[PDB]
């Protein structure tokens, strides 16, 4: 668990921007919008927690 | 006496306050559309009392042509 | 220059300081309510000084337009009928802010903006010359006290009250509303000096007559519509029973002496027959169920009907004596009343009951508070030398040279009177501690002390010189005993 | 040729602005360079500044909407009237798109085609009010109705939304074939379409001699048809189930927008089809029926939705007792009504989707809001008072003139009909005030705050409803001005 | 948790916690005082209407019962809570809330430290 | 000893309408609706509130034909509730409300049954 | 000198003049029953 807070608290400020704009981007979804326009939106890799940390290892 | 500068300027900034106490911020979140609340509420004032005036003088010569159409039937 | 305009506003102006204040700074709050009363008390003293009283035209007038052709429109007057209304409903104010003075870090802004609120709508219906907009102002009352019955409330039986007491008022209102509009269609206009010009067909008298009675008579329990009172005055907070009794039961009467005695005057002879047949027997039926009451201010508040049913008999005897010493009544019933639930307030604030049989032997606990009991109890019961004497006595004057029977019916309420007043003080004052129940005494503070001296001078004062009073309306109330009278 | 489409600038502007928006939305929300923006907030945004500038347009130009007046004389007809009634409409419209901005965001409705439907039932309607035949009036509530059914099943994946469209589907496209069939029966009956020639044909033979069968069918058709079109009851056949079904923003807009209109083409109507106070009876009958289902059923509602729908048909009932009396005064009272009925019933609708961001659906969720927003709660108290008709507010002075206005015709028994159901309605009023400020639940609920947008419309409205009594007079003045121009 | 609920450590409202007081998964229900030293561990619970004593801590899977005054260091029941004081809990959680709001008045939106990250930078080039 | 929550701890056998059987964990005192919300089987979204008037069958549960012997009778209000969104007006006879019934220790070892979901949203 | 003899004088000076306040009544009487008549004739006018 050390290693994400480790990865956090280094961020430069030009990562922590881009970090919070991703984040709010891809707080709220809408599935209905992505199939009628045929895309499917995926959370980008760095809003994504390693699966080591997570309550029983989820994947998906 | 009350004028509708100041009513108006009461009235904006009263709806600024409200806003703001809605949103569950401070009532002087951000004092310059405060300032502008209190110009936008003295301007509509001042507009609604010269758009009563202007309404009421188009009523009563609304009012006088039914009232001489309605007259004619007598004759 | 201190006309009514001011009066109204400084209310307003104190209701609006609080509204955007923190409610952390609670010290604030209170002393600016405090102050916005005592302003607005000295404001209506004022106004007592320059009353003209050798004319009956309306004084203080004042003219707001409403609707755009001047049809109905805001205005504003007193005269010597409602000048000690508006005096009594300024001064109670103050006294209903001090007495949750010390909980007050509970209750919030929303209590003394609730009671501002509640200023500003009472002191504007006794103000009022249109009918149409005393209606306005006589029903927008029950939001603030709906709100001051329901939010700070004792029990959970403050829903049931609150919803009793608002459906009884709407019931009235509505009714009231429709004669109202018959009227405003008939006539043309709302004004209330265009509309005691008017003559009225006599068939409309009547039914006009009782839609106006329709509403009144809730807000002045006469025998069937007495059973909100009890229940939404005992759910009520302390200073929330000063106003129901204090102004909020005077709304009936004014409504008769301003609107119904004047706007028909061959209605009001055909129906006074009527007035004196509820009046009488709720006054013996009134005076003798509170015997057999047990709660403390259950019984209080059974002893405002019956001095609340004696004025109707002095209003209806269409004579100086009568309508004039009414008036007296109502002040001396809005001092004595509010002060003995005042009483009541300070036994309930220190023990959490209100039970009679809990409480006896105070007299060696609490001297003070006995002392100023016994003397409202006084009150209550017409002793001379007390405000409610001068007024019930000269009400029985004005009724017997009308009707010797219902002034001798009428005078069976003193025998009554009497009875409970000073058997209520037995029980609560006089008799041997219960250590069992309650030990823990506390005599009255400073602001009990303070609070029941206006009380107490205002009580005397208007009871060994009423002249300073009856001097004011004489001119007023003359020419209210006649109107389609001219001979 | 040019300067006669100068009574049409308002029309021609927010149609061309709503296809520049359809272009925009269809453009850039299927970009790559974009990664398919999300553009329902843009969209959102230039349609509110689209239905401002055609607002200063139309407010602006108040001499010129009536001239080429004999060129647009067959295809519509605009006076004072229609003036402040389009106004309204715009301004309603713009309230109703500045509430649902924080819908778009949180709740992640991307849709941007929402807005371009928005305002083309607003250029329906439009078209409607100035509309001044039976053809016009016809192709108007189409259009309307359309833009509608498209937005009421806009929830695709829920339940609710596609249930409510199809009932709104079925129930307004029946609505409109009894309207069109009693449209026919006339135009056979009497060979003119016009407002002018229909009113000149059957001014004089006022059933004086015999009843012309085709004529009287014709008038009811078409009355059955508009009291559908305001689910005036018992033509409520699935109101209720639409409005709760159908999403919170596009609720706000059914609720106000198509009444607007709708009644501005019933007074247009009674202005030639007062064929022997033939219309006074069935909107007499109407009225009271929903008064009476209106304050009788709203009582036994526990949904917030339900509540306001019941409300609405409630409103619409005593809107109608203006209708009931054929008077100066009685349209001066409805247009009151209707005005003050909009606003609250905006005020009400903005105070729901501020908490519909933390999904209300019952008045007991609403309980300990006294405690958390102690202003909302007030703000919601003021509106539900308002609602109930107590006097210091704005919703008493409509429902008095409305009193006001059935007394002079001499209806007594309106009257009482509507006291009882005011004292009903003030009781479950009252009640939801019960919920918020004297009930104590054990698990509490919180919402989040709320937008800038919502925040000053309730401010404003707010504003409006407490101190509406203090100045009254333009309301009274445009109202009598409008009342007056429905003949001269 | 050891007792098999949720873990998620959840304090309801009007309940106050008192300073080094350390929760581990622990639920408190609404209108509780935590003292001063208070260790909540795993899977403990305290029920509404309750207080907990300075300096008190309680094992894994302890629950303390509603109206109910507990400490010590292997907590333990010390009395019954009185009726003023079960009712004086939220008010203790209010006047905190006074407080921490007029603390919250001492703060704008936006700091102006970055005016001296600039100088700082500019007293270094860039 | 001491207070431990392990007291009243009351063991449940919840099934999945797809026939699958999790035995979930509850509270004595607090509502069998949000003894099922600790696991996930019923959205705590739809039915945040455990009140009567803020309900509408959201939290419908098939209690065990030998089981309802132990558990207070059903009252007008939660019929009433029950019948209206049956979805066919008809009553199963054997449902129950689950913000209506409170966990005790004598329902030890209950099995309850969750029907399929129903929307909520609008 | 006395506060009697100021105090009866500010009296005197706060009263309102009586003449003009009859003169007012009378002719807010007239006013309003002028305005009465328009008005009652304004609601006799018939909608068409
Ligand atoms: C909700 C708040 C409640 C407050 C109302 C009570 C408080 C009292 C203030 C009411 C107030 C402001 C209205 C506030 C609007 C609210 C803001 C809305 C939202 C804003 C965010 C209007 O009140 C007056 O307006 C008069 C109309 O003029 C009306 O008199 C009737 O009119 C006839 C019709 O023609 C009737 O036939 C007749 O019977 C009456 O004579 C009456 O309405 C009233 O006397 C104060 O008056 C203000 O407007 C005018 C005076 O007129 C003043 O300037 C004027 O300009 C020119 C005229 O354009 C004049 O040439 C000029 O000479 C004059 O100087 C102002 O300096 C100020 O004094
Ligand atoms: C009538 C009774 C009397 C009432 C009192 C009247 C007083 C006069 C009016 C006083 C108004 C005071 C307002 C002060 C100015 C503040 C405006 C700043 C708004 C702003 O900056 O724009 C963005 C939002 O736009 C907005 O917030 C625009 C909101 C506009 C909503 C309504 C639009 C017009 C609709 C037509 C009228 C309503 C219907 C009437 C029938 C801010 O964005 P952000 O930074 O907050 O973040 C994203 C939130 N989106
Ligand atoms: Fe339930």
């Amino acid at each position: 668990l050390a290693q994400i807070h480790a990865s956090e608290n280094s961020k430069s400020f030009e990562q922590i921007e881009v970090e919070r704009a991703l984040r709010k981007k891809y707080a709220r979804k809408d599935e209905d919008y992505d199939s009628m326009l045929g895309i499917t939106r995926e959370t980008p890799p760095e809003l994504i927690l390693p699966d080591n940390v997570l309550p029983g290892g989820k994947p998906v | 006496p009350i004028s509708a500068t100041m009513v108006g300027a009461l009235l904006g900034l009263g709806t600024q306050m409200y806003s703001n106490a809605l949103r569950k911020l401070p009532y002087m979140r951000h004092p310059w559309e405060h300032v502008v609340g209190m110009g936008l509420g003295a301007v509509f004032a001042n507009q609604l009392v010269k758009w009563d005036v202007k309404l009421k003088e188009d009523l009563d010569v609304m009012l006088a042509k039914a009232r001489a159409a309605n007259e004619r039937r007598y004759f | 220059y201190f006309n009514l305009s001011g009066l109204i506003l400084c209310p307003v102006l104190g209701s609006i300081i609080l509204l955007f204040i923190p409610n952390s700074r609670i010290r604030l709050i209170r002393l600016i309510g405090l102050c916005a009363s005592l302003i607005t008390f000295l404001y209506s003293l004022v106004l007592w000084i320059q009353f003209d009283s050798s004319t009956a035209k309306f004084q203080f007038v004042e003219s707001l337009r409403w609707l755009p052709y001047e049809n109905i429109n805001f205005y504003l007057g007193i005269d010597g009928i409602s000048l000690f209304f508006v005096i009594l409903t300024t001064f109670l104010i103050p006294i209903c802010i001090l007495v949750g003075w010390s909980g007050m870090r509970s209750y919030g802004k929303e209590y003394i903006i609730a009671f501002l609120i509640c200023e500003f709508l009472m002191i504007a219906v006794f103000c009022m010359l249109d009918l149409l907009l005393f209606y306005v102002f006589f029903e927008s009352v029950l939001i603030p006290m709906f709100i001051i019955i329901g939010v700070w409330g004792s029990r959970q039986r403050k829903i049931k009250a609150a919803y009793q007491f608002f459906l009884y008022t709407l019931l009235g209102s509505l009714f009231m509303l429709l004669a109202i509009l018959l009227i405003l269609f008939q006539t043309g206009t709302t004004d209330l000096q265009i509309l005691l010009t008017t003559e009225f067909s006599e068939r409309r008298q009547i039914f006009l007559w009782i839609a106006f009675f329709a509403s009144f008579a809730v807000k002045v329990p006469m025998v069937p519509v007495h059973i909100w009172l009890p229940e939404a005055h005992v759910e009520a907070p302390t200073a929330g029973s000063v106003i129901l009794a204090g102004i909020l039961l005077k709304f009936g009467t004014y409504g008769f002496l301003r609107f119904s005695i004047p706007m028909f005057p061959e209605a009001t002879l055909c129906f006074t027959p009527f007035i004196y047949t509820l009046s009488a027997i709720a006054i013996i039926y009134t005076s003798l169920t509170t015997l057999r009451q047990i709660d403390l201010k259950k019984i209080i508040a059974y002893s405002s009907v019956a001095h609340m049913n004696l004025v109707t008999i002095g209003m209806f005897s269409l004579n100086i004596q009568g309508i004039g010493g009414s008036i007296l009544l109502m002040l001396s019933h809005g001092l004595v009343s509010s002060a003995l639930f005042l009483c009541v307030g300070v036994l309930y604030d220190r023990h959490k009951t209100r039970l009679v049989r809990y409480y006896g032997g105070l007299v060696s606990t609490m001297p003070n508070f006995s002392t100023i009991f016994f003397f409202f109890t006084l009150a209550n019961m017409s002793l001379p030398g007390t405000s409610s004497f001068i007024g019930e006595f000269l009400i029985l004057v004005g009724a017997f040279q009308r009707n010797s029977l219902v002034a001798t019916l009428a005078a069976l309420g003193m025998i009554l009177g009497a009875a409970y007043s000073l058997w209520l003080y037995n029980r609560v004052v006089s008799g041997n501690l219960k250590p069992d129940f309650l030990h823990k005494f506390s005599d009255l503070n400073g602001r009990e002390v303070f609070i029941f001296i206006p009380f107490l001078v205002g009580l005397v004062w208007m009871g060994v010189y009423p002249k300073v009073f009856l001097d004011c309306m004489h001119t007023s109330v003359s020419n209210l005993v006649q109107h389609g009278k001219f001979h | 040729m040019f300067n006669l489409f100068l009574a049409v600038f308002p029309e021609i502007f927010i149609i061309n602005a709503t296809f520049i928006l359809l272009i925009h939305g269809v453009v850039f929300s299927t970009s790559k360079k974009y990664d398919y923006p999300p553009l329902a907030s843009n969209v959102g945004w230039l349609g509110l500044l689209s239905v401002l500038i055609t607002l200063l347009l139309l407010a602006a130009g108040a001499p010129l909407l009536t001239i080429a007046h004999l060129f647009w004389n067959n295809l519509f007809r605009r006076d004072n009237f229609t003036y402040f009634c389009q106004i309204f409409l715009l301004l309603s419209t713009a309230g109703t798109i500045s509430m649902c901005f924080d819908f778009f965001d949180q709740e992640r409705f991307d849709a941007f085609e929402f807005i371009v439907l928005i305002l083309l039932s607003t250029c329906g309607m439009l078209f409607m009010i100035s509309a001044y035949d039976l053809i016009a009036m016809y192709l108007a509530i189409e259009l309307q109705s359309l833009c509608f059914y498209v937005i009421a099943a806009s929830k695709r994946k829920s339940e609710f939304s596609t249930e409510a469209g199809l009932k709104y589907l079925i129930l307004g496209a029946f609505s409109s074939g009894i309207l069109l069939f009693g449209c026919s029966m006339i135009y056979g009956s009497t060979g003119a379409t016009h407002f002018d020639q229909l009113a000149k044909i059957l001014t004089g033979y006022e059933i004086t001699g015999a009843r012309s069968s085709g004529i009287f069918m014709g008038i009811l058709f078409i009355a059955v048809g508009f009291l559908f079109k305001i689910t005036a009851v018992p033509f409520h056949m699935w109101a209720p189930d639409i409005y709760e079904g159908s999403p919170t923003p596009v609720t706000a807009f059914l609720s106000i927008a198509p009444k607007i209109s709708i009644f501005a083409n019933i007074l247009r109507v009674f202005i030639y089809g007062s064929y022997g106070a033939t219309l006074q009876q069935i909107f007499f009958f109407c009225s009271i029926a929903s008064m009476i289902l209106g304050a009788l059923a709203a009582m036994a509602q526990t949904k917030v939705k339900r509540l306001l729908a019941y409300s609405s048909i409630g409103h619409v009932g005593y809107i109608c007792i203006g209708f009931s009396c054929g008077t100066i005064e009685g349209i001066q009272s409805l247009l009151i009504g209707i005005f003050i009925y909009a606003l609250m019933t905006m005020d009400a609708f903005a105070i729901v989707l501020a908490l519909r961001q933390t999904r209300v659906k019952y008045i007991a969720d609403l309980g300990a809001l006294a405690k958390t927003n102690p202003i909302l709660a007030i703000t919601f108290s003021i509106t539900m008072f308002s609602y109930a008709g107590i006097p210091p507010l704005a919703g008493f002075c409509s429902k008095f003139y409305l009193f006001f206005a059935a007394l002079g015709c001499g209806a007594y028994f309106l009257a009482l009909v509507g006291v009882v159901t005011s004292v009903i309605g003030c009781f479950y009023y009252i009640r939801l005030v019960k919920r918020m400020f004297f009930d104590t639940p054990r698990t509490w609920i919180l919402y989040e705050p709320m937008d800038r947008n919502k925040s000053l419309l309730l401010a404003m409205t707010s504003f409006f409803i407490t101190l509406f009594l203090l100045y009254p007079s333009p309301l009274f003045s445009v109202t009598h001005q409008m009342a007056l121009s429905l003949y001269l | 948790s050891p007792t098999g609920l949720p873990a998620q450590t959840l304090i309801d409202r009007y309940v106050t916690v008192g300073a080094y007081s350390l929760l581990r998964s622990c639920t408190i229900e609404p209108e509780c005082i935590i003292g001063q030293h208070s260790i909540l561990m795993e899977g403990s619970l305290v029920e509404t209407r309750s207080i907990l004593e300075a300096g008190s801590v309680l094992p894994p899977g302890r629950r303390i019962p509603s109206g109910e005054l507990w400490g010590g260091n292997p907590a333990r029941f010390i009395r019954t809570l009185t009726n003023e004081e079960t009712l004086e809990i939220p008010k203790l959680a209010v006047a905190i809330n006074h407080l921490s709001g007029d603390y919250f008045s001492e703060f704008l939106p936006y700091s102006t430290i970055y005016l001296e990250v600039e100088k700082f930078k500019k007293s270094l080039g860039i | 000893g001491s207070k431990k929550v392990s007291d009243r701890i009351v063991k449940l056998s919840a099934i999945d309408p797809d026939g699958y059987k999790q035995d979930i964990i509850g509270l004595s005192g607090q509502t069998l609706l949000r003894a099922l919300t600790h696991t996930g089987l019923i959205d705590p979204a739809s039915h945040r509130l455990d009140d009567i008037e803020a309900c509408s069958a959201e939290c419908e549960v098939q209690i065990a034909e030998e089981w309802l012997e132990k558990l207070p009778p059903r009252t007008y209000d939660e019929e009433y509730v029950l019948k209206r969104s049956s979805r066919s007006r008809i009553l199963n006879k054997h449902s129950r409300l689950g913000c209506q019934v409170v966990l005790t220790q004598e329902l030890q070892g209950m099995v309850v049954a969750v029907p399929e979901a129903k929307p909520w949203d609008i | 000198g006395f506060i009697m003899e100021f105090a009866e004088n500010l009296v005197l000076r706060l009263m309102e003049n009586p003449e003009e306040r009859d003169r007012k009544a009378r002719e807010h009487i007239y006013e309003m029953h002028e305005r009465c008549k328009k008005i009652k004739e304004m609601w006799a006018l018939p909608i068409r």
